[PDB]
């Protein structure tokens, strides 16, 4: 049982600041828990796994 | 829709506008119906009942039991459901109360976003103000009938 | 061929374009946006200010005899800056089609009544006003048409929960039916059945 | 580049002065003081002296391709490797299982002809770059393993290959590894992780062996038949060597014949042979005569069938057999008569499919599989008509979409068979059913 | 054994709606127009 | 059941998962055999709708 | 250098060289499907889902391992990348068992999912009636774990994260063809404190959480966002609640933090929060035992204790605790008149001024990019498991060697021990030993320090020692300086203020003790004076709560929403995601209720004004998962011999209170022993 | 029958010893010589059959004695030697008769062959005889097959078998004798059988058809 | 039904489409007996409320053979109908029909 009438319910948005300005319209109490990840690119190829002197050369397969 | 252009029948026209004509016209509805029931006895194909889409059509309980797929397919079938994709539509039947439309929306996720259903007694009642006024209250008793309207679909 | 695929119309993707067009041309001020849907579906995206005259341009040009207004929908979207939108479903009974004009609509930002071209709507924006809560100018009869007479809020409107706010019982001490804040003997368990792998690659872009 | 187009008509037998492989058969010494009467180990420090980018011009010129079954030319191979590489050694690396069915050439190579390898070794190594010389062996190969051993060694005691290669400043060891048996380990890049002491597990071709190889290193991997004619190459010419088999197909092939033969054996011949005179010259014929010739298979278990048919009209080289749909590849000849049942030797080869697979990527992990149980349902008769074109597909989901060619090696042959046996197929799903029907 | 799934798949044959404007703008560079065929319901 | 005499029900909440007005509710853990078996299945009779989803 | 345009999808895009199909393909955002590409292990081909048709090729190519070149046109919705995908998992799923409704990873498995979406609709396979599809053993991989191997569908992501993230080779490919197993070869043990993530890393679910045991279904559960509180990286998670239970720890990506990795007593300690429990509140009767009354009266009991010490009252802050109840209960203590606090682990005197002193300074994702670190006594792979993946993961690609000072330990890597005497601790300050030139010629050096060595007084002027070579070893944007805490509240209790003594306030010799979710048993009833008054605040029963003449219930870091300060300093707040049991409640509701009976009230009554009292102490607490870049960090050796606390695997599964309560870390402590006395036995 | 799990089992385990003799000894260091420092892992394939070439099978303590040396995990050796079908985890006898099934060799009745040897040694394929003298295991494929059938005793490759050879060969092999290897009829390895068709005359020498300019 | 099926832009079978044309016009002659009974009690003619309720009752008996509930059958779903009909619904449903003229 729960007496709470708001825990069910998530609203969609496609900005934080679309949230913010509609918090703002109906005067709820607002907070961002986190922002936007970023990326960070990471190098991802085949041959890192088979290299001379480098630590890097994989043990399976 | 749904092979009523396989099927003959006559449509019954009212000429008054009164309660008598709209009995006679629910009564001719009747014997027409009872003839596309006389129709479809008459000829029906033998085959399939379902759409052979494992991702709409749940399947079957054979292929339940032996097939992997149609496993993975009923079991998200029946957690989540199909995927919808995205948009809008209104589709509108002949209901015997009147056209029965429902305009569904949806924004590609397992759920539909938005489901109107038009009512078809809704403009019936709305046009029960002009149409059983300077009536008598038997008039009106009888007007309510004429138009026909439970109201589980009015109040959806 | 293809017998699990639903076969379109192309005669009716003709004459909805043509008359897609035809709107388009007709009305540069009010139409906005005029597009066709898939299942042959002409949907006109107007201005809120041209609510009024291009629905009384499908009530009375000759190409446009949209003589039914057979129900109007709101839809609400909380994502953008004018939040409800309103649709108005029109059957035309001698050019036997449909067509539907959609317009936009704040909180607090009004639209002209359609009753002067549609008595159908005496009613219909009534339950928009009562689910949504947009006010409609002009209206002979305004009033909640659905909910309860000590209704707060409106019901249909995404920010208001599924269950309500409260709950009705009986009270021996008032003798009267009475209300009280909601709480659910078995709360609504909510199924989170979001897809995370997506189906469809044509909807992206 | 540009080897010389050949303008001849007719092809015949090869001449026993244009056999490369003279002591094939072993009517002569395989050892060292053979070898150089028998003209192997001759004007070796004149060929590695004049230079890499010489040997690579006449290999060029020559229009040597690949005898492993892949048919990639052997100067594009060598000469990918003459660019310079910092910090890093280089390595060749000899292909030596053939755990294709049919195939017992390159085994009497090295069983026969030990010191052409050990030359050929050499005159790749200076060709490419290598400083080191790997020659991978079958477990079940063991007293040519031995002979080679041998042979090395008394190279080295001969002090032609070793620190001082024939008296050029030239410092190449060649050494000689022992691998366990497994059909897979004769793809390149599972050989190179066999050299490495992994499993067999074949790498992935956006990294290049001539890019990252055994021990991260560049390296090419070469079959024994391509270094065993390299030192005639050089020492003949490349114009003799393209003087043998049409443009583009050019040079010698040793062709080994089995299967309903009266004497299955193995001779070097000129390309673009008929194969009809291939079998009667030297094969003695096929048993019950030409007529009783049901279907050959050209190249081993990864080429498809040849009917009767297309067997009649057609040539040994590439082309010609890339235009009658099956491939040459590794060049073994097969031969079934009419009283062999086809169906259980194909199933007998996805059998030997799904044996040999190692089981990393996903195709031919479980396809293989499948396709050995829809031929077992084929050689006992459960199946039903519709099974055969679903079976195509089975090879059309796998050609194509797997690491190695083994996937395209078992797809293929499925192929061949349903193209040119399908109502034979029909034939023995219906005796079944009327089997079954009473 | 003939059938796959691409080419029974109606739910990826649907598109986004067409904008009418820009697709005769796009294609472009008598009677009237009628939403459809006339019936007389008098 | 089965003819074994074991309960049919191994705990995987499709039905409850499908009941379209959240009738059912499944609580379960692992047997003291090992079995995947429910602890708690309720029904509400007054919620459901006799509708053959499960 | 520059970017090279490929054409996705018919969409161009720029793109650097060394990049694949799949990332240009997730950088315009198509998602590209797969089973064994993960971002975080090394690339493979072994699962043949990404297969995509680029123009003027023979074959389809492999999205996740094929780098792009100029010019490329990649279709990822054309015909034959559909028929391809659809071929290949038809030959994923001919040999998958009929397990769906008793399959734990049911309803998030990637394989329905991706049989919904690029998939076929109905199964091709005949052969089910007859010599129908294989089944494999399961291997005793784990207690921790559940193996089905017949589930397993050979995509080699648990034995990649084996052999380059966990560190230990255990897991391997045995077989030949379609019998090949995923598994050990023997009955072993696979023991990493990182096997949960193996659950994480499994698509299908053949590797399945046995704790979590066919409890839930993934669409059921409620996902709440939190931050655990065990180890002090304070990795962030999300909670699986379902009915007011916690059921599952589960992985939420924090790049900076953590990075989708979870320690295995992070992850199983779920069922801590169901055992020895408090949910009354008790006093001590003088009758000689402790009996659980209302809440009012133990209120105006301990008040009236309070009201009897009159001056003499000292209170320790545990591991357990947010900052929200130690700001309330220094409150308390300074509204009292009594300045002494204290906190359960302890440090060097005179460094809560500088941040720097106690503060993991160079960031857990800039550790990643060290080239050389020294270990002054410390074990990461225990202590905090993350910041040891951070040091694989540096190892692995940026070649790092790595220094340890102490006992012999295994670090999952290849490292060289230095020895146990702390005097060349000296000597790598001096620069004499050749790991100072190590340390000097290295682009991004640092060194590490346990926070036991800071617990010592004589070590405490190690620390300054280490300062003097980090002022050798200063580099831009980058501090060398690291100081690796153990629990969750230290580096908070030192933001407030507190005195990290945990002597300090047996040295006061209080009249009315609080301990709040103190429970690592520094404090005994010898030491305190016979008049003592000790008062529990936490919420598990343990030897903190054994010692207590008033037990007061609390609430767990899953029941309540409290802000958490983790090694390097990054203040994350949990949330409440299931209601506490019986009469337990918030520990600043607590605090607040004594201030309000007592007499002297706190001022703020509401959360919000407690985050503006917080913003009162200090401006970067109230910002959450925001770091500032601290300064730089500002002397007789002893001969003491250096010393780790957590050395093996059955110390760090007894750490804390919550993973002392629970059976599941009994349970692996059991199959441990098991496991060494049948390895003795056999020996 | 074929297992690639390991159980405890008296016939192997870790509780017994393995070591090496001192001149394999010398053979293990003389193998881990070829292969560049820093990747002597390519030792073990040849190394884990010289431990079949000392105690005629593969046990677990010579997994274990291979890791030890090359200082490498237990789980590498156990997956390379699981992954290979030359190395036999099982107990086998002292003649390892392997025969082939394969169609270049099933053609010429290597069916029948397999048959003969299942007659007379009264064990099926991949089982053991009692006084562990003999052992049928098929394998696929012998890598010559132009001899065909073809079977290998031990390593050594018995051609052209009639199977009134192969009653030859076992008749001779069950009294403990050795037998000649290579065809049985009279047919010197990979030739054509009585006229030479190719290779007759003698080989030319050194010297003949040399490229000008070299 | 046909608003979902149009959305995903799939077809129904020929049979499909004859079922649901069939209990369409049986749920049509639900609907008009329920009219004319409803009108005839608010008109005052107490009797044609049985005598086509009983007819109307043999349709939700019909019905229940088909979907296993006899009012709210569930039966007729996006993608043709739930299950086939059971062996011998013609005869009944043609008796029915048969008899339901002399009725009206
Ligand atoms: C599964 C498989 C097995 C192969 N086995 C062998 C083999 O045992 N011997 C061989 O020479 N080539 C074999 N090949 C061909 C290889 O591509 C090998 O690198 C070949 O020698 C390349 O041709 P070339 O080096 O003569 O130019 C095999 C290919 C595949 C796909
Ligand atoms: S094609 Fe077969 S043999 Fe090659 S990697 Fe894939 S599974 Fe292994
Ligand atoms: S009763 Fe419900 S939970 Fe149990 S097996 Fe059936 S669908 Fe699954
Ligand atoms: S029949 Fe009842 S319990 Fe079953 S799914 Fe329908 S409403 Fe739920
Ligand atoms: S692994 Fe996935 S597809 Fe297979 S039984 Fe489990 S949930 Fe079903
Ligand atoms: S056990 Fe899981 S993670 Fe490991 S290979 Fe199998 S499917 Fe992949
Ligand atoms: S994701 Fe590329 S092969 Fe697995
Ligand atoms: S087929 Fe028998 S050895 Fe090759």
């Amino acid at each position: 049982s729960s007496g709470d009438p708001l825990s069910n319910m998530n609203v969609q948005f496609g900005s934080p600041e679309e949230a913010i300005t509609f918090c703002e319209r109906n005067g709820w109490r607002w907070y961002v828990d986190g922002a936007a990840k970023p990326k960070k690119e990471r190098v991802k190829n085949y041959g890192i796994n088979f290299a001379w002197n480098k630590r890097t050369r994989v043990s399976t397969k | 829709y749904d092979a009523y252009n396989l099927v003959n029948f006559d449509v019954p026209i009212g000429t008054k506008g009164d309660c008598y004509d709209r009995y006679l016209c629910r009564v001719e509805e009747m014997r027409q119906s009872l003839r596309i029931i006389d129709q479809c006895l008459n000829q029906m194909p033998a085959g399939e009942i379902k759409t052979d889409d494992a991702k709409v059509a749940p399947p079957s309980r054979s292929e339940m039991k032996t097939s992997m797929e149609a496993l993975i397919h009923h079991f998200k079938l029946f957690t989540q459901g199909y995927q919808v994709p995205p948009g809008a539509t209104y589709t509108a039947i002949e209901a015997p109360k009147g056209e029965f439309g429902v305009y569904l929306i949806s924004d590609g996720s397992s759920r539909p976003y938005r489901c109107k259903i038009k009512a078809p007694g809704f403009a019936h009642l709305a046009a029960l103000e002009k149409i059983g006024k300077q009536h008598m209250l038997a008039d009106v008793v009888a007007i309510i009938g004429t138009l026909d309207v439970v109201f589980g679909e009015i109040d959806r | 061929d293809k017998p699990t695929v639903r076969q379109p119309d192309a005669v009716a993707r003709s004459h909805l374009s043509d008359f897609g067009r035809y709107v388009a041309e007709c009305l540069p001020k009010y139409v906005q946006k005029v597009q066709l849907t898939a299942g042959d579906e002409l949907e006109v995206l107007i201005a809120p200010e041209g609510v009024v005259p291009v629905l009384q341009f499908l009530k009375d040009h000759h190409q446009a005899q949209f003589t039914n207004l057979v129900d109007i929908a709101g839809v609400d979207v909380p994502c953008r800056k004018n939040r409800f939108e309103v649709v108005y479903n029109l059957l035309s009974l001698r050019y036997n089609s449909r067509i539907r004009v959609k317009t936009y609509t704040d909180e607090l930002t009004p639209l002209d009544s359609a009753c002067e071209v549609h008595k159908a709507a005496n009613w219909y924006e009534r339950e928009i006003w009562d689910m949504y809560g947009v006010f409609f100018a002009n209206h002979p009869d305004l009033r909640r048409i659905l909910t309860d007479y000590g209704f707060e809020g409106h019901p249909q409107r995404r920010d208001f929960p599924l269950s309500g706010y409260v709950e009705l019982r009986y009270d021996d001490e008032k003798k009267r039916v009475v209300c009280e804040p909601l709480e659910l003997a078995q709360e609504f368990r909510k199924f989170d059945l979001s897809a995370p792998w997506e189906q469809f690659p044509n909807f992206r872009n | 580049g540009t080897p010389p187009p050949q303008t001849k008509t007719k092809f015949g037998p090869l001449a026993d002065e244009d056999r490369i492989f003279t002591n094939l058969y072993g009517r002569h010494d395989w050892r060292l003081k053979g070898a150089l009467k028998r003209g192997d180990w001759y004007k070796t420090k004149e060929i590695v002296l004049k230079g890499a980018d010489w040997i690579v011009n006449e290999i060029k010129t020559s229009g040597l391709r690949g005898r492993g079954g892949a048919g990639f030319p052997s100067g594009m191979k060598w000469s990918f490797m003459n660019k310079p590489g910092d910090g890093r050694p280089k390595y060749l690396v000899v292909n030596a299982d053939e755990g294709e069915p049919g195939t017992c050439k390159d085994r009497e190579i090295m069983r026969h002809d030990p010191h052409k390898l050990v030359e050929g070794c050499l005159i790749a190594g200076r060709a490419m770059g290598a400083q080191a010389a790997y020659i991978y062996i079958r477990g079940e190969f063991y007293n040519e393993a031995s002979n080679m051993q041998l042979a090395i060694a008394e190279a080295y005691q001969a002090g032609l290959i070793g620190k001082n290669a024939c008296g050029t400043g030239y410092d190449f060891d060649v050494f000689m590894h022992r691998g366990a048996g497994a059909y897979i380990c004769g793809e390149e890049t599972a050989l190179i992780e066999s050299l490495e002491g992994k499993q067999g597990k074949p790498r992935l071709k956006p990294p290049f062996p001539a890019d990252v190889g055994v021990f991260g290193c560049p390296t090419t991997v070469t079959n024994v038949e391509t270094v065993a004619v390299a030192p005639t190459i050089c020492r003949r010419g490349g114009v003799w060597f393209a003087s043998f088999g049409r443009t583009r197909n050019s040079g010698t092939k040793l062709f080994n014949i089995s299967g309903h033969v009266n004497r299955p054996c193995t001779v070097e011949e000129e390309m673009s042979i008929p194969l009809k005179e291939l079998i009667e010259r030297h094969c003695g014929g096929v048993t019950g005569g030409w007529d009783n010739l049901l279907g050959v298979i050209p190249g081993g278990s990864s080429t498809p069938i040849i009917p009767k048919n297309v067997c009649d009209d057609v040539i040994m080289d590439f082309d010609g057999l890339i235009a009658a749909q099956t491939s040459l590849g590794t060049a073994a000849i097969i031969v079934m008569d009419k009283s062999t049942d086809v169906i259980k030797a194909i199933a007998r080869l996805i059998s030997f499919y799904k044996h040999e697979s190692c089981g990393q990527c996903t195709p031919c992990r479980e396809g293989i599989g499948w396709m050995n149980k829809i031929m077992t349902r084929f050689v006992k008769g459960d199946a039903q008509p519709a099974e055969i074109d679903m079976l195509w597909e089975i090879s059309k989901q796998i050609e194509g979409h797997t690491i190695c060619a083994l996937g395209d090696g078992a797809a293929w042959p499925v192929q061949g068979l349903i193209r040119h046996f399908r109502p034979e197929i029909e034939k023995r799903m219906q005796l079944h059913a009327k089997r079954v029907s009473n | 054994s003939a059938n796959y799934y691409c080419q029974r798949d109606g739910r990826r044959e649907v598109l986004p709606p067409i904008d009418l404007v820009e697709q005769q703008k796009q294609l472009a560079a008598s009677k009237l127009p009628t939403p459809g065929k006339v019936y007389a319901w008098d | 059941r089965y003819p074994s005499g074991e309960e049919r029900c191994i705990a995987c909440k499709l039905c409850e998962a499908i009941c379209p007005a959240q009738a059912i509710t499944i609580e379960a853990e692992e047997r003291a055999d090992g079995s995947r078996r429910t602890t708690r299945y309720d029904i509400d009779m007054t919620k459901c709708i006799y509708c053959g989803f499960c | 250098p520059e970017k090279i345009e490929v054409f996705v999808d018919d969409i161009p895009v720029q793109v650097v060289p060394g990049t694949t199909v799949l990332q240009a393909a997730a950088q315009i955002g198509v998602e590209i499907p797969r089973f064994c590409y993960h971002e975080r292990l090394a690339v493979a081909g072994n699962c043949r889902m990404c297969l995509v048709e680029v123009e003027k090729s023979p074959k389809p190519v492999a999205a996740c391992a094929m780098p792009v070149m100029k010019g490329w046109r990649i279709k990822t919705n054309s015909d034959l990348t559909r028929k391809a995908r659809e071929g290949v998992m038809e030959f994923l799923l001919m040999n998958h068992p009929l397990d769906c409704p008793i399959c734990d990873q049911g309803g998030e498995c990637d394989l329905q999912d991706q049989a919904m979406a690029f998939g076929s609709d109905r199964s091709r396979f005949t052969d089910i009636n007859y010599t129908g599809k294989r089944a494999v053993e399961d291997k005793d991989i784990g207690p921790l774990v559940k193996t089905i191997m017949t589930r397993c569908i050979h995509c080699t992501r648990c034995v990649r994260f084996a052999s380059e993230i966990a560190g230990v080779d255990d897991l391997g490919t045995t077989g030949r063809g379609n019998d090949m197993q995923i598994g050990t070869y023997v009955e072993k043990l696979f023991l990493t404190e990182l096997s949960g993530n193996v659950i994480d890393l499994c698509p299908v679910g053949a590797l399945t959480n046995k704790p979590y045991s066919f409890v839930a279904r993934p669409w059921e559960i409620r996902k709440v966002s939190s931050i655990d509180v065990l180890d002090a990286v304070g990795s962030n998670i999300v909670v699986s609640t379902r009915t007011n239970e916690v059921l599952r720890i589960l992985p939420r990506e924090n790049e900076d933090v953590n990075e989708e990795w979870l320690a295995d007593k992070s992850r199983f300690a779920c069922d801590g929060l169901k055992r020895q429990r408090l949910v009354a509140p008790m006093v001590r009767m003088p009758n000689g035992e402790l009996q659980a009354v209302e809440w009012e009266g133990a209120l105006i009991a301990v008040a009236k204790a309070i009201k009897a010490a009159g001056g003499q009252i000292a209170g320790i802050s545990g591991q357990l605790a947010d900052l929200e109840a130690q700001v309330a209960l220094k409150d308390l203590l300074n509204r009292l008149g009594s300045e002494v606090v204290a906190t359960e682990q302890g440090f060097i005197a005179g460094g809560t001024d500088n941040r720097a002193n106690y503060l993991l300074n160079s960031t857990i994702a800039g550790l990643e990019e060290a080239d050389a670190v020294l270990l002054v006594g410390t074990n990461p792979r225990y202590e905090a498991p993350l910041v040891n993946t951070r040091l694989r993961k540096a190892y692995v690609h940026n070649e790092l060697q790595i220094a340890s000072i102490g006992p012999k330990i295994d670090l999952s890597y290849d490292h060289e021990n230095l020895g146990a005497d702390a005097a060349l601790v000296k000597d790598v300050c001096s620069g004499a030993h050749a790991f100072s030139k190590v340390l000097e010629g290295a682009k991004k050096p640092a060194i590490i320090i346990g926070a036991d060595l800071l617990e010592r007084a004589d070590g405490a002027a190690i620390h300054a020692t280490v300062a003097e070579y980090c002022k050798k070893l200063k580099k831009p944007n980058w501090n060398p300086f690291n100081v690796l805490q153990t629990n969750a509240a230290q580096v908070g209790a030192l933001d407030v203020g507190y005195k990290a003594g945990a002597q300090t306030a047996v040295k006061a010799q209080p009249k009315v003790l609080f301990l709040l979710n103190a429970d690592a048993g520094k404090v005994t009833r010898e030491q305190l004076p016979k008049d003592c008054f000790v008062v529990y605040i936490g919420s598990h029963g343990d030897n903190g709560a054994s010692i207590a003449d008033a037990v007061l219930p609390g609430a767990a870091y899953t029941e309540k929403q409290g802000i958490y300060v983790n090694t390097e300093g990054r203040p994350q707040q949990t949330l409440p995601g299931v209601s506490p049991p019986g009469m337990a409640r918030e520990d600043w509701k607590i605090l607040r209720a004594l201030s309000e009976v007592v007499g002297k009230p706190l001022p703020y009554d509401n959360l919000d004004e407690l985050r503006n009292r917080l913003e009162d102490v200090a401006p970067h607490l109230t910002r959450l998962g925001q770091l500032e870049p601290a300064g730089d960090a500002g002397k007789s050796i002893g001969g003491g011999a250096i010393d780790i606390k957590l050395k093996e695997l059955r110390d760090y599964f007894m750490t804390d209170a919550i993973s002392r309560a629970s059976p599941t870390m009994a349970k692996c402590i059991s199959a441990v022993n098991k496991q060494q006395r049948e390895n003795e036995a056999k020996q | 029958d074929n297992l690639f799990v390991h159980r405890d089992t008296p016939e192997d385990n870790p509780n017994i010893p393995f070591e090496f003799t001192a001149e394999n000894k010398k053979r293990v260091e003389a193998i881990l010589s070829i292969y560049p420092e820093g990747h002597k892992r390519g030792a073990m394939i040849p190394l884990l059959d010289l431990a079949q070439r000392q105690y005629g099978w593969l046990p677990i303590s010579a997994m274990h004695k291979v890791a030890e040396i090359l200082q490498l995990p237990n789980m590498r050796v156990y997956e390379v030697a699981t992954f290979y079908t030359m190395f036999m985890r099982k107990p086998t006898g002292k003649y390892h008769i392997q025969v082939c099934t394969t169609t270049p060799c099933w053609l010429r009745g290597s069916d029948d062959i397999l048959e003969t040897c299942k007659k007379q040694l009264g064990i099926g394929v991949g089982d053991t005889t009692k006084d562990r003298k003999f052992t049928i295991s098929e394998v696929e494929c012998l890598g010559a097959c132009v001899n065909a059938p073809m079977v290998a005793i031990n390593d050594d490759y018995y051609e052209d078998l009639t199977s009134k050879d192969m009653q030859d060969i076992l008749n001779d092999l069950k009294a403990d004798k050795i037998s000649p290897p290579g065809p049985r009829n009279g047919r010197f390895a990979s030739e054509p059988k009585g006229e030479p068709t190719s290779l007759s005359e003698e080989p030319k020498g050194p010297g003949f058809g040399l490229q000008a300019g070299l | 039904s046909l608003a979902v099926e149009k959305l995903l832009n799939i077809d129904v079978p020929l049979r499909a489409k004859y079922i649901r044309t069939l209990f369409a016009e049986i749920t049509r002659i639900l609907n008009h007996i329920m009219a004319v009974g409803t009108h005839a009690l608010d008109v005052g003619a107490l009797t044609p409320f049985f005598w086509l309720f009983e007819e109307r009752e043999k349709m939700m008996e019909f019905y229940e053979r088909v979907s296993g509930a006899r009012m709210h059958a569930a039966y007729i779903r996006p993608g043709g109908v739930s299950l086939d009909m059971p062996l011998g619904l013609m005869d009944d449903i043609y008796e029915f029909a048969s008899k339901f003229a002399e009725r009206l």
